[PDB]
RNA sequence: AGACGGACCAGAGCGAAAGCAUUUGCCAAGAAUGUUUUCAUUAAUCAAGAACGAAAGUCGGAGGUUCGAAGACGAUCAGAUACCGUCGUAGUUCCGACCAUAAACGAUGCCGACCGGCGAUGCGGCGGCGUUAUUCCCAUGACCCGCCGGGCAGCUUCCGGG
RNA sequence: GUCUGGCACGGUGAAGAGACAUGUUUUUUCACUGACCCGGUGAGGCGGGGGGGCGAGCCCCGAGGGGCUC
């Protein structure tokens, strides 16, 4: 029997211009046969890889996705799926004698592009602290979460994905609900998690060109 | 004869309180009850360290931890020999050891 | 894949009887490359032995 | 001409997907995306008993295997990606990952970025056993 | 598609008890504190009688992932119509009516006074050096230091009992 | 009576792959409508187009025009 790999074609993936280093790892795909084309059955793979890969100066704890869209000559052309955070991380976050905030929201930005955001947060303690507690009442984390959504909106519906990505990457949408709400609590430690997206529109390939070019 | 004064569970002022499950036992015992343990173990363990790091990609890579929340049964506990029976005046230290 | 090595300490007893034994070890081909094993008879520090399996990385039995 | 990029420093990317359990353990090399496979391999492909599937041995003659199977495709780099059985059950590794990894490594393999990956669910269904589980 | 609401979860809170945990919005109740407001003994406990009451269970509809009494098989066993493993019915889920039991335990009736200390924790009110806060100095927590009320508990003793 | 295979009524075009033997027809799939069939109606405003303009958003933009989406 003949090994069934002989007969395969290795490619490679391309990122956007958004991201420093734009040359990543490759994939493998078989040939044309009759119909199930190779461009048709490459089109759709989702390739989970870090940030600090893509930039050399960035953190690490963070992850991408970055769909497949289009293709050009052995090379796939990408676009943004999605943003997700890393498990260690997290679950180190989260420990014991204190309170931990979360909120969400859904918006449409400029384009049709529908995204589902996701936050958290957790309280402090103060360097002269003795209490050891340092929970929080209900009523003014009603107000957090509020400020929280009201933070994301203002900044996402103003802006087409290239502008938003390159908040994502320095995340300053958190790092200014950080500097919001200390005058109520101070919340050292804040996130933005995951950016699932829900909707897209259809593909247009100029838009895309220009963005990549 | 109480044995106790807590009766083993730290309750003192609710009126009920919801179950969890052995992991392995698999039976159903309430949260005050059933041993709470907590583990911040690395992945390699302490034998494979020199050869990874020496065949690794990267620059000494600070090779992340693993986190979990465990949950005993009283029984399937003292067969494992986490705890042990004291004596009389000893069985009253909340105290955990070094 | 048939290796030496020479013996560094002994650790310990082991064995429902007391027989086998723990130890340390380097290869005697690098030096900084070292794994414990279990052995019978009697052993002391100052030794060789005719590892096969190269690798087991054994534990308390 | 598997990954013609000659330049001898070109490091190749793959995963490597361990699940380890009881009872078995799974060792599926893939490329960046887990849709195309190259030689999965087991622990019960390889010893003769049933009882002793969930070995170390056997988990390092797999990998063993593998980087043969690996290296035979200009594949040279790897990241590690482990798994136990999660759902509603133990979800610690079992006595697979230790044994498997070491041998990669030490066979030549140039690996980086190891993580985990387990389900992990909030709250999820009932877990089996009936209220006593196994009275043994 | 249907269930469940992890870690944060504490000898922490609420409720007459049973019992109560994702976000938001709505509806109507309540304790404690604060009070130089008001009525003026209107109260405590209670046979008969009346509301609520875990799980299982019964009744009529909708639904039926997961688990699983019955039930069938494969193993261990002198034997096993059990402990183990694989399948799997009633049920577990919601809407509307029945029943009124539990180690329903603080195994400790309700009301009221009196009787020793210590450090904490949760709510409200009163104050004080200082730090941050925020955006230029204030009223918000956060701590720092005390006080007062009525709460869930805790350590110590020749109070005194047994 | 009923299930099923074949010939005729049976037309247009485009991709894929064959047996002989060094093109033949065959075929699986996609699409079309003009035979055929179905429903509705007192056979009552279909499609393109710009003479439309009450307006919007996308381009050039003499800010006046016309191009696109409606
Ligand atoms: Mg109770
Ligand atoms: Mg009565
Ligand atoms: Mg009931
Ligand atoms: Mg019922
Ligand atoms: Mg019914
Ligand atoms: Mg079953
Ligand atoms: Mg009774
Ligand atoms: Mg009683």
């Amino acid at each position: 029997v003949v090994d069934p790999f002989s007969k395969k074609d290795w490619y490679d993936v391309k990122a956007p211009a958004m991201f420093n280093i734009r040359n990543i790892g490759k994939t493998l795909v078989t040939r044309t046969q009759g119909t199930k084309i190779a461009s048709d059955g490459l089109k759709g793979r989702v390739f989970e890889v870090s940030l600090a890969d893509l930039q050399n100066d960035e953190v690490a704890f963070r992850k991408f996705k970055l769909i497949t869209e289009d293709v050009q000559g052995k090379n796939c052309l990408t676009n943004f799926h999605g943003m997700d955070l890393t498990r260690d991380k997290m679950c180190s976050m989260v420990k014991k004698w204190q309170t931990m905030i979360e909120a969400h929201v859904d918006v449409k930005t400029t384009d049709g592009y529908l995204l589902r955001l996701f936050c958290v947060g957790f309280t402090k303690k103060r360097n002269n602290q003795i209490r050891k507690t340092s929970y929080a009442q209900h009523q003014q984390v009603r107000q957090i979460r509020k400020k929280m959504m009201e933070i994301m909106t203002r900044e996402v519906q103003t802006n087409d994905l290239k502008e938003v990505v390159n908040k994502l990457i320095p995340d300053s949408i958190g790092k200014d609900i950080e500097k919001a709400c200390q005058s109520i609590y101070p919340l050292h430690d804040v996130f933005v998690r995951k950016v699932k997206m829900l909707k897209k529109p259809k593909f247009e390939l100029g838009k895309l060109m220009e963005l990549h070019g | 004869t109480k044995k106790r004064r807590n009766n083993g569970r730290a309750k003192k002022g609710r009126g009920h309180v919801q179950p969890i499950r052995c992991t392995n036992c698999a039976r159903c015992v309430p949260k005050d009850k059933a041993i709470k343990k907590f583990v911040i173990r690395n992945i390699v363990e302490a034998a494979a360290v020199r050869d990874i790091s020496e065949a690794s990609v990267f620059d000494a890579y600070v090779l992340p931890k693993l986190y979990v929340k465990l949950h005993y049964c009283v029984s399937c506990a003292i067969h494992s020999k986490v705890v042990r029976n004291r004596s009389r005046e000893a069985r009253k230290d909340r105290t955990p050891p070094p | 894949p048939i290796k030496l090595a020479r013996v560094t300490k002994v650790i310990g007893k082991t064995g429902s009887q007391g027989q086998c034994t723990q130890v340390r070890v380097e290869f005697m081909d690098d030096t900084s490359h070292s794994t414990i094993r279990n052995v019978k008879g009697p052993v002391r520090e100052g030794d060789v032995l005719t590892l096969l399996e190269s690798e087991r990385e054994a534990r308390r039995l | 001409s598997l990954g013609p990029q000659v330049a001898e420093g070109e490091n190749v990317f793959g995963v490597c997907h361990i699940f380890a359990s009881f009872n078995d353990t799974f060792v599926h090399v893939t490329d960046l995306s887990g849709k195309e496979t190259i030689c999965r391999v087991t622990g019960g492909m390889k010893v003769k008993a049933d009882r002793d599937e969930s070995s170390p041995y056997a988990a390092m003659l797999a990998a063993q295997d593998v980087a043969q199977r690996c290296k035979e495709l200009g594949i040279t780099a790897l990241h590690i990606k482990l798994r136990a059985t999660g759902g509603n059950r133990t979800k610690t590794p079992g006595p697979g990952a230790q044994s498997a990894l070491r041998a990669l490594a030490r066979s030549g393999m140039k690996i980086g970025r190891i993580e985990d990956v387990t389900p992990i669910p909030s709250d999820s269904t009932r877990r089996k056993g009936g209220r006593r589980g196994r009275r043994l």
